[PDB]
């Protein structure tokens, strides 16, 4: 309740504490990549930064709210996790 | 068995006006024969180890039942041809039944194959199974790269090598790209690679590093395991730009080199038509992006022999239907190109490349549908371009057809 | 971890003035978002107000604050220092809310909820095409939630122009082999608004403006 996010929990109030096959998706059938083409232009670490897991990997459309009565999934609280693998974070 | 073919049998042999119940004797008892020879025909297949009832099963199946394998032909002696089986008939239901004796013997015999050789391998090391060619197969924890440091340096020694500072190291590695089966979940940072090599490698022309991007793309397509169709959407601008794009570097020499990488780019654009094809996606797009180039005015010598090259190479309907109507804007073009009084410009070398490009291809297409009569001048009403010499290129492919 | 005093009272002050009080304040509010360098360490609080106030529009079906806070998810965009990429996950699902949910609206037939429409299909047209990487599967898993939203019969009209406004807003080749399979749909819509059982619901409005 009271960490980021805050201001909306106090104004709330709350006290306590065939055409669906996978190809036709694929960016190859859906991208005017012919545009790209350039005609007449005028290891002890990783050197490819770890991704974010949870972008590559979690369900994020998991959070999208298709319909606000009708919600298949109550959603919770979200706590801050200050993940430490980003840089330009002190801590 | 039908009844109904038994009294075939049997009127044909000369033994008329059988019963039904006559017939219906015959029909159990060789029906149990079969039945009988089946069942010991498949211990042989059960034996021998290939749950495939093979034709030599029931040869052995016959001679263990103290009948002849004999097939077709029954040896009331029995001294000429004993259990010793002949391999059967090779006959057929939709056969000729009349060949020509002299078509048997000029037909080239089948090869003979590999002898049997014993090679090892490891199904298991101690306990996991190797992915060989042989083989089937509060804050957040500091997340760890989806390669590990083996597979990572792998990566960096493939692309060291890629690079081409020596031949036989790429040709090694263009082989590791070409058959390695793990070399999926490496293939997003391949392709990407590649195709960031590609664009700010042709801010300065360097053909090279190009030649061997092209030869790693190739390489990735060979090989069987991995799933592209995900990645073609990176692959096809980079192996198209090998194709339409403008040399910053020195354009007249090279160009040798040039020529060969727009057929390069000709060859990925066939392979594009080829393989991962669904409907009206890929081929019909970059086959529209390439006559938008050609129709495109002043098109560029460069640019201009690439997509040239690139309609090309599409097979045999699409210059059947497409190079048809434009003979004349090319004559135009290399006409203009002839009437200059500067060369100190590429405009000739790549019109006279355009020129003997077009030209081949209208031989055959020519060659293809069409009688090779009146070869002197009738090309002449095709505004005259390769005529005789095109007629000589037509006779070329007819000596070579012979020869086939 | 714990923000300091400073930014403290700048994530305060940039957030209340995106409220409502004056539109003046709202500008410049914005055009601090968008031109700072240094607001990185305030990202999570951001994105973080941003989906809860798009979810508190279902309490209160406030079409005025939602267009502020896709004023404000639009501001973020704009910022070249701050990389949205670890947060991004957050925002797509709540522009997404602003496209394809069905009431948008207090008064559900004066209120233009049309705009927030286009407006977050653009919004979302932009973060997928900055953002979408093969590893990522955005752009498709967005077209494909925009489709079986838009296939699907018995979706409202109000939804349905929100996907099509989303899959006309990402570009020419997903309106080639999207939307013009299902033109015939355009009957099915024609049915309700040249003739139409009833002609003073709110379905005629929709269905129009669909057309």
């Amino acid at each position: 309740r009271y960490g980021p996010a805050r201001l909306w929990y106090d104004m709330l109030g709350v006290p306590e504490d065939d055409l669906l096959a996978d190809e036709n998706f694929l960016m190859v059938t859906q991208l005017h990549w012919e545009d790209d083409i350039i005609w007449d232009g005028e290891p002890w670490y990783s050197i490819f930064p770890i991704d974010n897991e949870d972008l590559v990997y979690g369900r994020w459309e998991d959070n999208i709210i298709w319909d606000a009565q009708a919600m298949p999934r109550l959603l919770e609280p979200p706590v801050l996790t200050l993940d430490p693998n980003d840089e330009n974070l002190i801590l | 068995l039908p009844s109904e073919s038994m009294k075939v049998v049997a009127e044909s042999m000369g033994i008329a006006q059988i019963q039904e119940e006559t017939c219906q004797l015959l029909t159990d008892e060789v029906s149990y024969r079969i039945k009988e020879i089946a069942q010991d025909a498949l211990k042989f297949m059960h034996m021998g180890k290939r749950q495939k009832l093979t034709t030599s099963d029931i040869d052995y199946a016959l001679k263990l039942k103290n009948v002849e394998p004999l097939y077709g032909f029954h040896a009331q002696e029995f001294i000429p041809f004993r259990f010793a089986s002949g391999g059967g008939r090779e006959l057929y239901f939709y056969e000729e039944k009349e060949v020509d004796l002299s078509d048997i013997i000029n037909t080239p015999l089948p090869r003979v194959p590999l002898d049997v050789c014993l090679k090892a391998h490891w199904l298991s090391i101690e306990g996991c199974q190797p992915a060989i060619p042989e083989n089937p197969p509060r804050l957040k924890p500091r997340s760890i790269h989806e390669l590990s440091v083996e597979q990572q340096l792998y990566y960096k020694e493939i692309t060291e090598a890629c690079v081409g500072s020596c031949e036989a190291k790429r040709a090694e590695a263009l082989q590791s790209i070409a058959t390695d089966p793990g070399l999926y979940q490496m293939l997003p940072r391949f392709s990407t690679f590649i195709s960031e090599g590609v664009r700010v490698n042709v801010v300065q022309n360097n053909l090279a590093l190009l030649i061997y991007l092209m030869r790693m793309v190739k390489a990735l397509m060979d090989n069987p395991t991995l799933y592209l169709e995900k990645y073609v959407h990176e692959l096809i601008p980079a192996v198209m730009t090998c194709i339409v794009s403008r040399q910053l570097c020195l354009r007249p020499d090279v160009d040798n080199h040039w020529a060969l990488r727009d057929f390069a780019a000709r060859l990925v654009a066939q392979i594009c038509k080829h393989f991962s094809t669904t409907t009206n996606n890929i081929q019909s797009r970059i086959t529209k992006t390439f006559t938008k180039s050609w129709v495109d005015e002043k098109t560029p010598w460069t640019t201009r022999y690439g997509s040239i090259a690139g309609l090309a190479e599409l097979g045999h309907d699409v210059i059947k239907t497409l190079i048809l109507p434009r003979l004349q804007q090319e004559g135009e073009r290399i006409r203009s190109v002839l009437d200059g009084p500067v060369l100190s410009n590429i405009d000739r070398i790549g019109a006279d490349h355009v020129q003997s490009l077009l030209l081949k291809h209208c031989a055959p297409v020519l060659a293809k549908l069409r009688p090779p009569p009146d070869n002197q001048d009738a090309y002449r009403a095709e505004f005259g371009s390769l005529g005789p010499l095109l007629c000589s290129q037509v006779v070329k492919a007819r000596a070579q057809a012979a020869l086939q």
